């Protein structure tokens, strides 16, 4: 680096030596002389994640492959930008990147493409859709702030009747779908592509992959109505029977 | 003719037919900017 | 074998080859 | 595991089993994939070719094989294999899925003056062949 | 951001490949971005001038320009029109040629 050789020879610089960069400041006009003398909200704002965008995150290890894909982990990994002021209500995927995304992993997305569901299932991944209230989702993305407020974990909300058919639909793989149809449905999807269906039970981590939280339960780790000892880095569970009635209500 | 080509001409029988042109493939755009599904539906096979 | 050497496409110049073939 | 009135077992009393969602149904119906040979050419759309030997294939019943061969002779290679390809989508599985579906349709759907003229022209040649 | 995990086989199925080893001994070294990506950005100005910019160039920029000019002259069909900002250590090239340069950069071993 011959540039460094120039620096060593040069004498110490001073405050007065400072000079503005070339073209940094344009000229200004002042009247001192003659120069200037004389003279849609209801529809969910679904935010998609592309399969190609999905693949690189796994490739870079931005999201742990062992851990099932979780929207919060994507937020923790800065995968997508969500603004509560934008009032984003939905999450989905981009059809692009189907043939550049060869991977299998458990994942839950508010919205999943029917074609995409089979492809990841063909690879061996597990896909389902869960409903997070826009207010609850904003709380979900930022857990620490409501702990500072002192708010306790509330029960997860349910979709409006307009979106109930989607979640209840078996093909949509919503948590409101009938589990009895899932075995039949999974076989049907395999036949559609024709690939040999790999049973999830065969997987060693089947229980981890297939684990699902209650519809009322916002967090798989934390049951609804729970409290967290943020100061003590611990979890606090209510012991009042009336609180259980409150949760039941 | 097979006898002539093989016995004395000592060569494989020549077989010819009209040569068809290479298949025509549409060139889809990598990023369909401002492209809906209804418009793409007509262009794509599914419709 | 020299005889085996043959062009990829035939060269038929008979005017009625297509007409006779249909 | 936390449970509530909205838990899967309570929501669907009939499917209270743990594996009611994780089960696999038995084997039903259907082209044998093992028999088929699939080759993918990346023309982006991944061109997919599915080719099988129509006559030798035993899963197809013989009457269907003959009808398929006559109907789609143009799609049979000189080796006798039935070749069909799909390059109409950006998804490789879609091309495979399209190829498989066409095969299924062919199985289900399958399940003269020219000769006289050839005699006439041959007969004409013999009569035309008269300079003795 | 964590460093990329080691992969058994490169290039990665997506297409990502870490910098080639051994690194080239050329006078100019091009470092990867903090995301471990090639520091090439497609830029358009005035709505009609397509441009590509290389920023993280270390060493002799002139040597890189000579090689870049030689590489792009056949593909472009003539000597590329470029402006060198030595103060910022950046090179600006008219037209979009990131794909060819990115592949060419891989050949250099960066």
């Amino acid at each position: 680096g011959t540039s460094l050789d120039l620096l060593r020879s040069l004498p110490r610089v001073s405050l007065a030596n400072l000079k503005p960069s070339p073209n940094s400041r344009k000229r200004e006009r002042r009247p001192r002389d003659r120069r200037r003398g004389r003279k849609h909200s209801f529809r969910h704002q679904y935010q998609p994640l592309s399969l190609r965008r999905l693949q690189y995150l796994i490739d870079l290890g931005r999201v742990d492959p062992t851990q099932p894909i979780d929207l919060t982990q994507l937020v923790n990994g800065r995968g997508v930008t969500i603004q509560p002021l934008k009032r984003d209500y939905g999450v989905q995927l981009v059809e692009e990147g189907a043939d550049t995304f060869q991977a299998k992993i458990n994942i839950e997305v508010q919205l999943a493409s029917e074609l995409a569901i089979a492809a990841i299932e063909k690879n061996g991944g597990v896909v389902t859709t869960a409903f997070y209230d826009p207010r609850s989702l904003e709380i979900l993305c930022k857990p620490i702030p409501f702990f500072l407020r002192g708010q306790p974990i509330p029960k997860r909300m349910l979709p409006p009747e307009s979106l109930v058919p989607y979640y209840t639909d078996a093909k949509n793989r919503g948590y409101l779908a009938d589990p009895a149809k899932f075995p039949e449905a999974r076989l049907e999807l395999a036949m559609k592509f024709g690939y040999v269906l790999p049973d999830i039970t065969k997987d060693e981590l089947f229980r981890m992959l297939s684990a699902r939280k209650d519809p009322r339960q916002i967090f798989f780790g934390l049951a609804p109505g729970w409290v967290v000892n943020m100061a003590d880095k611990k979890i606090l569970k209510p012991t009042d029977e009336n609180l259980l009635k409150y949760y039941s209500s | 003719v097979t006898h002539t080509f093989h016995q004395l001409l000592d060569m494989r029988e020549p077989v010819f037919e009209f040569v068809r042109p290479p298949p025509y493939h549409p060139k889809q755009k990598r990023f369909p900017h401002e492209q809906p599904l209804r418009y793409l539906d007509r262009y794509r096979d599914s419709h | 074998k020299e005889n085996e050497a043959v062009a990829p496409e035939f060269t038929n110049r008979n005017p009625r080859n297509l007409e006779l073939l249909g | 595991t936390f449970q509530s009135i909205y838990s899967l077992d309570k929501l669907y009393p009939e499917s209270k089993g743990a594996d009611t969602a994780w089960k696999v149904p038995e084997h039903a119906k259907y082209i044998p994939l093992d028999r088929l040979s699939i080759s993918y050419c990346r023309s982006v759309n991944s061109k997919a070719e599915v080719r099988f030997h129509l006559a030798s294939a035993d899963w197809i019943e013989e009457p269907v094989r003959q009808k398929i061969a006559l109907t789609h002779k143009n799609k049979i290679n000189k080796a006798g294999e039935l070749v069909l390809t799909s390059e109409s989508s950006r998804y490789q599985f879609r091309n495979l899925a399209e190829c498989l579906q066409k095969i299924r349709d062919m199985i289900a759907e399958a399940s003269d003056a020219r000769l006289q003229r050839l005699r006439i022209e041959k007969m004409n040649r013999e009569r035309l062949r008269q300079k003795r | 951001i964590p460093e990329p995990p080691k992969h058994k086989h490169y290039p990665t199925p997506s297409g990502w490949q870490p910098p080639r080893d051994p690194l080239p001994s050329l006078p100019y070294f091009v470092r990867r971005s903090r995301m471990h990506n090639i520091p090439v950005y497609k830029e358009i100005t005035h709505g009609n001038r397509q441009m590509t910019l290389i920023r993280k160039v270390e060493g002799d920029i002139w040597a890189l320009q000579k090689d870049v000019e030689e590489f792009l002259s056949p593909l472009l069909g003539k000597t590329p029109i470029t402006q060198v900002n030595e103060v910022t250590g950046t090179l600006r090239i008219k037209g979009y040629f990131d794909e060819q340069l990115k592949a060419w950069l891989l050949e250099k071993g960066f």
